[PDB]
């Protein structure tokens, strides 16, 4: 393989705010024929990429005078001097002088918002599950910023990075509010025999516990 | 008019063999001179480059593959191909064909003007299975929320995808459905809908599902206390 | 495991339309234009483009031992390039042959 490096991997901002990313090719990409076949790609949400700039700095068909990007040899930069919505997406740098032709890893330029605290709702095993032979519980922690929210299910008997299941809704196209889907899942086997589990919190609204539990005995 | 169209089975099964067909409009592969690359992107990850052909059936593969990969074309048909041998779970990916174009005559100015939409392949030995629609209500203990949030859990389905909306247009003061996760070699995936206690914990419900390859929608509404 | 094939449209890569047939239809100035043209291309990337001037010079000028004038000039003389213009102007006169131009 060969490696390309991005900085940042996530750059959040608000509209009309200047933005700019950077890629460095582990070792020079200046092709024997003389040129520097490096490209700047973009993945708008829910659709393809999306070339912008080729050969370090020549800007492709119909892409605004705003999307500049100079560089040389290994360092190279992209700039948007006016972040808009047609701009928010994933940005991948890339190379083209040596096999294989490797993209960076991808910077997710995106909407910035002010800080929020999650709205976490817990949901004990439904009827039609204590029946399948299965019990799943689900905290739904909705609408926070930023995304540094952690949730480990420390089964007090044995610490279980088994049945640690999470997901993540990419930004909300209404209030810019992230969301995690934590899910503990079991038989009626620990859903009884063990007690004092814990739906764990963590955020930068308040470095202060939410930690839930198991309510066996009611 | 130039447009690019990948195609395939979209749902393979382990150590076998795929074929990807990439297909052109508006222009022609004989005195076009352009090349065609295969680039794949795995569900929830970056981008990786698989191979490339040139205006004169010249073929250049990623060494970190190569033996599996096989690339080819027809100009008569006007399309480019790609076989991957002993396909494995790792191939699970949306695949993109891509034209390697240029500024005309200035041949050495080669970039990738135009990429197709994408043809998505899941490679699991997991014969079709409909989902299980679990409706989920609030709680006995910590129950006095100034809000009201309900959930739905759609458990077990192969393959992707499913769709999920909500119930007879009522107060839809929010919705957060999540991306499918894989475990026990099957797809689980959730879904919420929020208010702040105004119409629930009282009123009507439906949690909508489709899963065409299995084809069902005879839903379930929640039952609490 | 490196080098991704690519393309070009210049003609052959680095080359100049220039050469003639005989000093006679060369002014000193075009000789200067010619020879110094080794100052550039030679030091370049390849020696399949140098052999072009190399062997026109060697041809048209004749004596004393072609390339040797270009390459191993002479200690107390002109070293690059108006002495090969000079010392060449000699030969052809003592050995019949006509000279430069306008």
């Amino acid at each position: 393989d060969i490696v390309m490096t991005q900085t940042p991997l996530s750059l959040p901002v608000s509209l009309g705010d200047q933005a700019s990313i950077s890629c460095r090719s582990s070792q020079t990409i200046l092709h024997s024929n003389g040129n520097t076949y490096l490209e700047w790609y973009l993945q708008k949400p829910g659709q393809s990429p999306n070339l912008l700039i080729y050969k370090v700095s020549k800007r492709f068909s119909g892409v605004p005078d705003r999307f500049s990007g100079s560089g040389s040899g290994t360092d190279f930069t992209l700039k948007i001097s006016r972040v808009e919505a047609e701009d928010l997406g994933v940005y991948y740098c890339f190379q083209g002088s040596r096999v294989p032709l490797t993209f960076g890893a991808g910077t997710k330029l995106e909407l910035k918002r002010a800080d929020a605290a999650p709205t976490v709702s817990i949901f004990p095993p439904s009827s039609e599950q204590l029946t399948s032979g299965g019990a799943s519980v689900v905290c739904f922690l909705n609408n926070f910023y930023p995304k540094d929210i952690n949730v480990k299910w420390k089964i007090d008997g044995s610490e279980r990075q088994n049945g640690v299941l999470n997901s993540w809704t990419d930004q909300d196209s209404k209030d810019s509010t992230y969301s995690m889907s934590s899910t503990l899942t079991l038989t009626k086997d620990e859903y009884e025999r063990h007690n004092s589990y814990t739906c764990e919190a963590t955020h930068k609204t308040s470095t202060s516990p939410i930690v839930k539990s198991f309510n066996r005995n009611e | 008019q130039v447009t690019l169209k990948e195609s395939g089975p979209g749902i393979l099964q382990p150590s076998q063999t795929l074929s990807l067909t990439c297909s052109f409009s508006g222009f022609s592969l004989r005195t076009s001179r352009v090349g065609v690359s295969w680039i794949r992107q795995p569900s929830g990850k970056g981008l990786e480059w698989l191979a490339h052909i040139y205006w004169d059936d010249d073929k250049r593969y990623n060494p970190s593959l190569e033996s599996r990969l096989t690339i080819s074309k027809d100009t008569s048909r006007n399309q480019v191909f790609l076989k991957i041998t002993s396909v494995d779970t790792a191939d699970t990916a949306t695949y993109y064909c891509a034209r390697r174009g240029f500024y005309g005559r200035k041949y050495e100015v080669n970039h990738f003007d135009y990429w197709g939409q994408g043809t998505t392949l899941t490679v699991s030995s997991a014969k079709t299975t409909a989902p299980s629609v679990y409706p989920l209500a609030p709680v006995c203990g910590d129950t006095t929320g100034s809000s009201v949030t309900l959930g739905c859990l759609v458990k077990g389905y192969f393959p992707e995808p499913v769709t999920l909306t909500w119930n007879s247009g009522s107060l839809s003061s929010g919705v957060h459905t999540f991306p499918a996760v894989l475990q026990s070699d099957l797809y689980t995936l959730s879904s919420s809908v929020t208010v702040t206690s105004s119409t629930w914990p009282s009123e009507s419900i439906t949690c909508n599902v489709a899963h065409p390859a299995s084809s069902t929608k005879v839903d379930k509404k929640i039952v609490p206390r | 495991d490196a080098e991704f094939r690519h393309d070009s449209g210049y003609e052959v890569h680095h080359q100049k339309s220039e050469l003639k047939n005989s000093i006679s239809d060369y002014t000193e100035a075009e000789f200067v234009q010619l020879l110094k043209e080794i100052e550039k291309e030679n030091v370049a990337a390849t020696d399949d483009v140098l052999d072009v001037l190399l062997e026109h010079f060697v041809k048209i000028t004749e004596h004393p031992d072609g390339t040797d004038l270009i390459y191993y000039p002479s200690d107390n003389r002109d070293d690059s390039p108006e002495g090969i213009v000079k010392e060449i102007k000699e030969w052809r006169a003592a050995n019949g042959k006509p000279g430069f131009k306008q």
